[PDB]
């Protein structure tokens, strides 16, 4: 869980991460569990430098028909 | 309202023909300048009852369609912001007669306030009418740019 909240946080964060360092900031022992769980994740790893990369209503119409109606309904 | 003419003589009777077989006919009042030239006296009045038809009725109501290219005809988008900005102006303008209305309102009695607003801007329905018909417009306005902008793309 802690790897896994840390992979979240690291997602959005760093931009071209080195993977050395990368072994060392997920708490990792051994490179090699390290790029496994990157391809869990789907990161590439080209040459060790991870890239990430990476219904309420319909706005306008419903709302302005909404406040036609309430001012229309109550008259 | 038809008229016919009085037969002669039968004031003599004094029956002018009119024999009140139904209310229909009863119901209908004697203007009051009609009788000064005389309406029973020499011209019994008559009934009138326009009849119409379910197509020429259905159709004339075509003098108020608007034509189909109008509706979602946006007007210039300069001056949708020049009223409002004169409707904003217009609202602080009322908004502070409508405070010194209620300050003067305090010491004036019910004799004069059923006429005091009778010469002067009532600071109150034009706050009203400014207000609901800012809202209509600025409504339609938004509604006509939303559907064009989503149904027209």
């Amino acid at each position: 869980a802690i790897r896994d909240e840390i992979a979240k946080n690291t997602e959005l964060s760093y931009d071209f991460l080195p993977l050395s360092n990368i072994k060392a900031l997920l708490f990792f022992n051994n490179e090699k569990e390290t790029e496994k769980f990157a391809l869990e994740r789907n990161w590439p790893i080209v040459n060790s430098k991870v890239y990430f990369n990476n219904d309420q209503k319909t706005n306008i119409i419903e709302k302005a028909m909404d406040y036609a109606i309430s001012i229309e309904n109550i008259v | 309202d038809a008229f016919r003419l009085i037969d002669t003589g039968a004031l003599i009777n004094n029956l002018e023909p009119r024999q009140t077989t139904s209310n229909t006919g009863l119901l209908n009042k004697a203007n009051i300048q009609a009788l000064i030239h005389g309406l029973n006296r020499h011209y019994y009045s008559l009934n009138i009852d326009y009849h119409k038809t379910a197509k020429e009725t259905k159709m004339l109501m075509n003098l108020h369609k608007e034509q189909w290219q109008s509706g979602l005809k946006m007007y210039d988008y300069e001056e949708k912001e020049e009223s409002n900005l004169a409707a904003t102006k217009s609202m602080v303008k009322i908004a502070e007669q409508y405070s010194k209305r209620i300050e003067e309102e305090k010491e004036l009695t019910e004799e004069e306030l059923k006429t005091r607003y009778v010469g002067r801007q009532d600071p109150k329905k034009h706050l009203s009418e400014t207000a609901d018909e800012t809202l209509e417009n600025n409504i339609v306005s938004v509604l006509t740019a939303g559907v064009n902008s989503v149904a027209i793309k």
